[PDB]
């Protein structure tokens, strides 16, 4: 059984929200496996 | 519409997906294939890319647009327990072969993947829920987003419509229901064709609420004033086309499943392009591989891996580990019955569970293989006409058996091969996956090549015969459907029978389950058809044989003869049903 029944909100911006540092330059290599991994 | 998420000793999510643009969005591993239960029916995968971690439900994808090099994107975190707390982020860039793509680093657990982000302002810039983690960065997550009814002319008089429609373009689901709703909308007098029974049954399934009335060939016209669409056979369609002269000028008919060589759908397609140069009626036939197509490898909406090797043609031993280590479904297309056997006991040798298919127990055993869960389904050619299946796997060898007309000293039809078959079927074959989309690619494994020139198949030289014995306004000759008029040599109403001769090859047919050569052949010799004689007044080489032996008959008065008909279709006693049948008609049975 999966059910989606439970929505919870829609497709809302909101500019008063948290703010979180990053950008970075990670070496990636993506596999048909699957996912992402990292290089060497 | 909105943002909802997706549950499963208890209820608890196990991921997020965005209910929009009438469709629903998540990934492979939050749902790995499923139904979602919502009042507006049952959700199911219509695309998919592992690649890139993606599934659509019920059509799209969508969304779909592209967030900008140094935008601001916002990540929404619809969490299990937790409420929707939004997180604008400066994203990153996840470095790839393929490409660079942004990728942002929020903190969120396990069972909220497949959250929307958002763009500066306004729509959807893509789906959140899947990164790697880093050894010595905290976290990182990819920005993965991927790229990217019908006419009115369809209805005009004088107007034939192919339609490469490729399973699932939504055919049966969609377009045709759209296609009969216009034709209700302009007050037309609409049939719908199909190849065989269950194909008009899902037919039936998919026009609910649609006036739709099926017709049984035990009826040889119906009519009523209450503006209905007539949904019956291809067969069905020909054989009243031979015994009324009630049939309806429909104005509009479409034929499902156009490129069946039965020769019942031949000289149906016949009279309906026919019919359509009439000025009378206009024709839709809709098929994935038309009369003007040679491509073995057509392109399906889920990816197919084409697989090339040697295939088994009788029972083996060893060296094909490859067929039975395969852990999913598969379809194996065979030439015959026998060959079916001999492959399905293999088959169930090494514990699998296999079902066998053919013509005369398609109906009975067609079901069995959707109900019950199962390792091999065992088949003729007969699938290649709108069966289909709950597979990843198809085995198909290429060959298949070819009725054919010698003309040699006595007329005979002998069943030649097995020979390699046309592109189109094993285009259709092949066809029986490539549908819905899993992690694993359907694997389409196949050997030789096929042969185009069919021209020698005796299905068209008895199309020909149904054809022009056919009734009709003159003077209008019933010709061939056009690619397929080049098959044939025979001249035009060269098979034409009057009365009494007509009426008796009509009812060899469909009384007397006799082919239509076979029925041609005794109704043009003036032979009643209550007469049985003819099955034992043959030549010495026309003996019949039934596992090594000669058949010996007790007829209807009751008296004990060889079986050896005047004239010998090889398609009376290819498979112990067909002689069965032939038997009981050969005592005067039937």
């Amino acid at each position: 059984a999966d059910l989606s029944l439970e929505k919870a909100a829609n497709v809302q911006w909101d500019e008063m929200a948290d703010i979180t540092g990053s950008s970075p330059i990670i070496e990636v290599k993506q596999d048909e496996d699957g996912s992402f991994s990292i290089r060497d | 519409e909105g943002v909802y998420r997706i549950m499963q000793s208890g209820k608890t999510q196990v991921g997020v997906g965005i209910h929009m643009e009438g469709v629903f969005h998540t990934m492979w591993h939050v749902t790995r294939g499923s139904v979602i239960c919502h009042e507006t029916g049952r959700l199911e995968p219509s695309w998919a890319d592992v690649r890139n971690d993606m599934i659509s439900y019920g059509g799209g994808w969508r969304l779909g647009d592209k967030w900008d090099k140094e935008e601001d994107v916002q990540v929404l975190a619809i969490e299990p327990g937790k409420n929707p707390k939004h997180v604008q982020t400066k994203p990153g860039l996840f470095k790839t072969l393929t490409g660079e793509i942004g990728a942002v680093t929020l903190d969120f657990k396990p069972g909220t993947s497949g959250s929307p982000i958002i763009n500066k302002k306004g729509k959807v810039i893509g789906l959140y829920g899947n990164g790697v983690v880093t050894k010595s960065g905290d976290y990182v997550s990819a920005i993965t987003q991927a790229e990217r009814e019908v006419d009115e002319d369809i209805f005009r008089k004088k107007r034939l419509t192919i339609m490469d429609l490729h399973p699932g373009a939504g055919k049966t689901k969609r377009i045709l229901p759209s296609i009969v709703r216009e034709a209700l909308k302009r007050r037309l007098r609409t049939l719908i064709l199909a190849p065989t029974r269950v194909v008009a049954a899902e037919m039936e399934e998919a026009l609910r609420g649609l006036p739709i009335r099926y017709q049984t060939p035990a009826v040889k016209s119906e009519h009523t004033g209450r503006e209905i669409v007539d949904l019956m056979c291809h067969a069905t369609f020909t054989t009243r086309l031979l015994s009324s002269t009630r049939v309806p000028n429909y104005n509009l008919i479409v034929m499902d499943e156009a490129h069946f060589t039965d020769p019942c759908s031949v000289a149906a397609r016949g009279y309906i392009s026919t019919r359509v140069e009439m000025g009378e009626a206009a024709a839709i036939f809709m098929t994935a591989t038309p009369p003007g197509s040679i491509d073995p490898f057509p392109q399906s909406n889920s990816p197919i891996e084409d697989i090339e090797r040697e295939i088994p043609e009788r029972s083996w031993n060893t060296g094909f580990d490859w067929i039975t280590d395969y852990q999913g479904k598969t379809v194996w297309f065979v030439p015959s019955i026998k060959a079916g056997n001999d492959i399905a006991n293999c088959l169930r040798k090494s514990g699998k569970k296999v079902i066998q298919l053919s013509r005369k127990t398609f109906d009975t055993e067609y079901p069995k293989t959707k109900l019950t869960d199962w390792d091999f389904v065992v088949t003729t050619d007969i699938s290649e006409m709108g069966a289909n299946f709950r597979a990843g796997r198809v085995i198909d060898p290429r060959r298949c058996l070819k009725p054919v007309i010698l003309t040699d000293g006595p007329e005979r039809v002998i069943l030649a091969g097995p020979i390699p078959v046309t592109p189109a079927s094993a285009a259709q074959r092949r066809g029986r996956i490539g549908r819905n989309p899993a992690q694993e690619d359907d694997q389409y494994v196949f050997s030789g090549d096929p042969l185009k020139n069919d021209e020698d198949h005796a299905h068209w030289t008895e199309a020909k015969m149904l054809l022009d014995n056919i009734y009709t306004p003159e003077g209008i000759i019933p010709t061939l459907f056009g690619p397929e008029r080049e098959k044939t040599q025979a001249i035009d109403g060269e098979f034409r029978l009057r009365g009494e001769q007509r009426k008796t090859f009509v009812e060899l047919m469909r009384r007397g389950d006799l082919p239509v050569w076979l029925s041609y052949k005794v109704a043009s010799a003036g032979i009643s058809y209550k007469d049985r004689e003819w099955c034992f007044t043959g030549e010495r080489n026309n003996q019949i044989l039934e596992e090594n032996m000669e058949v010996e008959i007790w007829t209807r008065e009751g008296e004990k003869k060889k079986l050896r008909p005047k004239w010998l279709d090889a398609r009376v006693y290819a498979d112990p049903m067909a002689l069965k049948d032939f038997k009981e008609f050969a005592s005067g049975r039937k």
